[PDB]
């Protein structure tokens, strides 16, 4: 018997463009969309229905079949708010594994009301034949409506785990959960196989191939100078216009006696011996970059922001805030091709962005629309699907990096 | 018969309620006659004066702007169409006209209310109706009646999937690699089943035969090509027909090789007026000669054949200028094309091709489902290096290296670290060098890279220069080869000239 879900006052459903896709990718949808119908998960519809929303096919880790990926994304923001908070201490666990409970979804029927809005379409190639058209008759994986509306059956079948072993820490977000703990990766990959058959023997894939985030291990890369034998004018003038630029953060940097060595039109090439001011300048300097700068602190009533830069030979530079210059966190990415990486990025780092503040961000990605649109399913593995734009990466932030 | 599709007025909103215009008598007598033939059909019904909704009725057209601006929305008829090149070839293709595609459809029995109209009498009341099946010229008829079209279909098509039908508004196209006669029997066994649901098809001898002028395009069930263009012999062009002219140019270059436009373009430049005539160009004349040339000589598209691999070709027809085509089997095209799109005021023919290929990629997506392999004319080496250094996440597909000039390459590259002897130019519209030397000699941005310019013209063939400017060493520093602006074309070619150049950027 069905919980009644409605949309934010005023709006109206989604009525989103469906990006084509590839024979192979089609193909497996009808497979899946036949059984789910069979099954009376999804149902046909009319032309009186007039949403809808983009399907795609993505790829299972050790799975011969393919995993139906829903983007909800303009949905779920019409959607109504609901009224489970964020557990602080999962991000301090050694050994963090990830489970794919979406299947738990397709057991409750949704509102009938609301259905018309889980609109989507399996496209045809080159529009050859209508192409055919559906809507979920139960919760949908990836609908943020869903987790909320199963949360009650969620806690029930979760009581006894999490008494007969609060040393686990379990977080759900979407189709995941998160399994936490410090135990041994050993004692761990069995406390949590447990689990599967405590969810499976009370009516499930893990994700990540089958194994641990490791967050205990996440450290921030703080801003690094160039630590060298001999200084030349090009070194210095890189040195300071860096400096500069970390000057708008740590303010507590100082240039004076770097941009004295640089008096004079001299030659770029030209060996500059330090003085002992501009020497134990650089020290200080290198003394306060050692750390990132204090008060920055998270808002849960702001949005998560991530950008991306290419750096090369498959390494890439990313960083989280909310307010510019002030980061919440900073890492690395490397190792294929771009777009594999950069997915493999993004993907990383949302799972991060989860685990840490159980959110997901916004990003800023380096890449062509028509490039991203093409090939992102190819690689992605991930239930949820992120926001995103497009952006031009300036040649001197990339350099102030890594 | 046909189950019927729910339908709803927007939220909030009453039905139609507008006055029929006065009628003459003569039309109203015509109007009662065709009313009357339809009640007797059942696609309408005198209703009482229980209904307040009304639309208005004209000599029989039924205007419903009104209901339409208050009908809900439903899912879009025909998203988009099908591109001859995506066929497989059929050995019979036969179109099936299709007529009282709506009046056979049944009407939401909650709506017809409003689709109320009025016959007014003579003599000082006036009839009353309403719709039970789908009024032409209302929202939801298209589609309604393509949704049922589709599942009247279906078992036909469980029964034939051999045949392969596709449905255009209010054609049907049916395809098959049947023996002549046997593709003739289907057809009539297709008919039938339309009959079955009152709906009506031509019969054989009054079919249309092939080829089929389709959205400009001659279809033929084994060849393709578009309806063929004839090229003006004026001697006075208005700007209307150079705009006309390339219009249509440009439409044959999905088929016809070597179409170009550039000079003919190049024509509309400063115009005042559509009905201006403007002279030809030499160069514009033998561009025209060129190309009333090739299209004379008529060339067909080729089907589809999935068992097969799909070969994309590109080449470099000018500057800023591609060509390419896709093919199954050698020269024997599905389809061809061209590529002018510069994304962002300067580049490199790296990048160009670039995005080429992704164009070409997204399209084949469309069309056949797939990606093609690619033949360029660019060496890994070359794309590497550039792909490599470039701030932008981008991916080529399968290619394979194609030499067949021009080969793109890169005219220059900025060295990554100062050269050592090289003479030092600061610059901020003058420039200071280590050696002494100096010149103090516009827009902000064009001041900038005017210094620049300066210090390589008066400089070696080895330079280090400085400069504040993020923008010029962004523009530079991305290698462009090409550009919007003269400057840079300038800069470009002392770029080119240089064995070694350092770029800085200093605070
Ligand atoms: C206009 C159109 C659109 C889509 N498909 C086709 C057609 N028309 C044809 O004439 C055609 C030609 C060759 C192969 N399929 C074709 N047909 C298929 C239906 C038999």
């Amino acid at each position: 018997e069905t919980v009644p879900v409605k949309l934010k006052p005023g709006m109206d459903g989604p009525k989103v463009k469906q990006w084509p896709l590839t024979e192979e990718k089609i193909k497996a949808l009808v497979e899946i969309c036949t059984e789910m119908e069979k099954e009376g998960k999804i149902s046909k519809i009319g032309p009186e229905n007039p949403y809808n929303t983009p399907v795609f096919a993505i790829k299972k880790k050790d799975s011969t079949k393919w995993r139906k990926l829903v983007d909800f994304r303009e949905l779920n923001k019409r959607t109504q708010d609901f009224w489970i908070p964020h557990p602080a201490g999962l991000k301090k666990k050694k050994s963090v594994t990830v489970l794919d409970v979406g299947d738990a979804y397709f057991s409750v029927p949704l509102d009938e009301d609301f259905r018309k809005y889980t609109a989507f379409t399996i496209p045809s190639i080159n529009n050859e034949t209508p192409g055919i058209r559906y809507q979920y008759n139960v919760l949908p994986q990836g609908w943020k409506g869903s987790p909320a509306i199963f949360q009650s059956s969620m806690t029930k079948i979760l009581e006894p785990f999490r008494k007969q072993n609060p040393d686990i820490v379990i977080y759900q977000y979407v189709d995941d959960l998160y399994v936490g703990s410090d135990l041994e990766i050993g004692q761990h990959r069995t406390k949590i196989e447990e689990l599967r058959q405590h969810l499976l023997r009370w009516g499930p894939p893990f994700l990540w191939m089958g194994y641990e985030l490791h967050p205990d291990k996440w450290t921030v890369q703080p801003i690094v100078l160039p630590e060298k034998d001999s200084w030349t004018v090009n070194d210095i003038q890189k040195l300071v216009g860096k400096l500069n630029w970390a000057s708008q953060i740590y303010p507590g940097i100082k240039v004076r006696q770097l941009c004295k060595l640089l008096r004079g039109t001299k030659a770029l090439t030209e060996v500059i011996p330090l003085t002992e001011e501009a020497e134990l300048e650089l020290a200080e300097n290198r003394e306060i970059l050692k750390e990132p700068v204090h008060g920055v602190y998270y808002d849960p009533s702001k949005d998560l922001i991530a950008e991306i830069q290419k750096q090369g030979q498959g390494q890439w530079t990313y960083q989280i805030y909310q307010e510019p210059f002030k980061n919440l966190k900073t890492g690395k990415y490397a190792r294929t091709n771009d777009v594999k990486q950069l997915t493999e990025a993004v993907q990383k780092i949302t799972t991060e962005s989860i685990v840490i503040w159980g959110k997901t961000p916004k990003f800023k990605l380096p890449i062509q629309k028509e490039t991203w649109e093409t090939w992102w399913t190819e690689y992605w593995q991930a239930t949820w699907i992120p926001e995103w734009e497009f952006v031009n990466t300036p040649p001197l932030v990339k350099l102030w990096y890594q | 018969p046909i189950e019927t599709v729910p339908v709803k007025l927007k939220p909030g909103m009453d039905g139609p309620k507008v006055k029929q215009w006065p009628l003459t008598e003569e039309k109203i007598k015509a109007l009662v006659e065709i009313c009357t033939e339809m009640e007797k059909e059942g696609k309408i019904s005198k209703i009482g004066p229980e209904n307040p909704y009304n639309t208005p009725v004209f000599a029989k057209l039924v205007d419903f702007r009104e209901l339409n601006k208050r009908t809900q929305d439903f899912w879009e008829v025909q998203l988009g169409i099908p591109h001859p090149a995506g066929l497989k070839k059929k050995k019979s293709v036969t179109v099936l006209d299709v007529g009282d595609a709506y009046f056979s459809v049944p009407l939401d029995e909650d709506f017809r209310k409003y689709t109320a109209f009025t016959i007014p009498s003579i003599n000082n009341p006036g009839i009353r109706y309403q719709y039970n099946v789908l009024p032409q010229g209302w929202k939801g008829s298209p589609a309604i009646f393509q949704s049922s079209m589709t599942k009247i279909l279906e078992p036909f098509r469980k029964q034939n999937p051999d045949i392969v039908i596709y449905q255009y508004v209010d054609d049907l196209y049916v395809g098959s690699d049947l023996e002549i006669g046997q593709h003739r029997t289907k057809i009539e066994e297709l008919r039938q089943h339309l009959l079955r649901w009152g709906l009506t098809t031509p019969d054989k001898k009054h079919q249309k035969e092939p080829p089929f002028l389709w959205m400009g395009y001659e279809l033929h069930p084994d060849k393709w090509t578009v309806q063929p263009i004839v090229l003006p012999e004026k001697d006075s062009w208005t700007v209307n027909d150079i705009q006309k002219l390339v219009g249509k140019l440009n439409w044959a270059s999905q088929i016809y090789p070597g179409i170009k436009v550039r000079q003919l373009c190049k024509l509309l430049r400063g115009t005042k007026a559509l009905t201006e005539v403007i002279p030809l160009t030499e160069e514009a004349e033998l561009e025209l000669a060129e190309n009333r040339e090739i299209l004379k000589e008529p060339v067909h598209g080729v089907y589809y054949d999935p068992s097969k691999d799909l070969i994309a070709e590109i080449q470099k027809q000018g500057q800023g200028q591609w060509t390419y085509q896709i093919y199954q089997e050698p020269f024997k095209n599905l389809k061809t094309g061209k590529y002018a799109r510069m994304r962002g005021a300067h580049t490199n023919d790296v990048k160009q091709l670039t995005e080429a290929v992704q164009k070409i990629t997204t399209e084949s997506i469309v069309i056949w489902g797939k990606t093609p392999k690619f033949k360029l004319p660019i060496q890994k080496e070359t794309w590497e290096t550039w792909w490599t250094e470039y701030w932008q996440a981008t991916w080529i597909p399968e290619w394979e290296f194609v030499n067949t000039p021009p080969l793109v390459k890169l005219w220059y590259q900025l060295e990554k670290e100062p050269i050592v002897g090289a003479e030092t130019f600061y610059v901020d519209a003058g420039y200071v060098t280590n050696r002494g030397r100096q010149k103090v000699v516009t827009t902000n941005q064009k001041t900038e890279l005017q210094a620049i310019y300066l210090a390589l013209q008066d400089s070696g063939l080895e330079v280090n220069i400085v400069t504040d400017s993020q923008y010029a060493l962004g523009i530079i520093q991305a290698q462009p080869d090409q550009s919007e602006s003269e400057l840079v074309n300038q800069i470009i070619e002392q770029l080119i000239k240089k064995e070694k150049v350092y770029l800085a950027w200093v605070p």
